[PDB]
């Protein structure tokens, strides 16, 4: 049931800009911006050049925190400016495996990744969550057995 | 030639992850 958010193509001019009454696009309550944290902690998770870098361990023992870290950087600029732009987040992605993966990702991969994070601003905009949620339970079914085994005995 | 940019280097005060930003939103 279900499909795919995206396959190669999203947008090319994604941006977001924060209201007349504001100096950065983080939301008036603490309780409705962590929809947001969570938002794009899900979608740096999907990234393929930065998931073979922390399993090939190109950044060191380190690259287990860089893998996390990789969403923070991007959560700041949504926290000090008023406006972002798909072109700013993915600049933030591409050096962040040049800075210490000593990986280039001229692929362009990092676009569809940078135009996630815009939307999840949209949506946490007027209160909605259900892809934040919805990627944060399709994430869990690999963690059963790349992190720690176990037996499932689900039946609804 | 260009800017500088924002482009950080390495920390590990400000990442996120999966479950830490849940625990909140969820």
């Amino acid at each position: 049931s279900g499909s795919h958010m995206s396959t190669q193509y999203i947008d090319e001019t994604a941006f977001v800009q924060a209201e007349q009454g504001k100096t950065n696009l983080m939301f008036s309550d603490e309780k409705q911006q962590a929809r947001f944290e969570l938002g794009v902690s899900m979608v740096i998770y999907k990234w393929d050049a930065l998931d073979v870098a922390v399993e090939n361990s190109w950044g060191g023992p380190d690259s287990a925190e860089k893998r996390d870290w990789i969403t923070g950087i991007v959560v700041d600029l949504f926290k000090n400016e008023k406006v972002v732009d798909a072109a700013l987040i993915e600049e933030t992605l591409l050096y962040a495996m040049i800075d210490e993966f000593e990986t280039n990702v001229e692929d362009d991969s990092a676009l569809p990744i940078a135009v996630e994070v815009i939307n999840i601003y949209n949506d946490c905009f007027n209160l909605n969550y259900n892809k934040v949620e919805k990627l944060y339970l399709e994430w869990q079914e690999k963690q059963r057995t790349k992190k720690s085994k176990r037996v499932v005995h689900i039946e609804g | 030639s260009g800017s500088q940019h924002m482009r950080p280097r390495f920390n590990r005060e400000n990442k996120v992850s999966p479950a830490d930003a849940a625990k909140k939103a969820l």
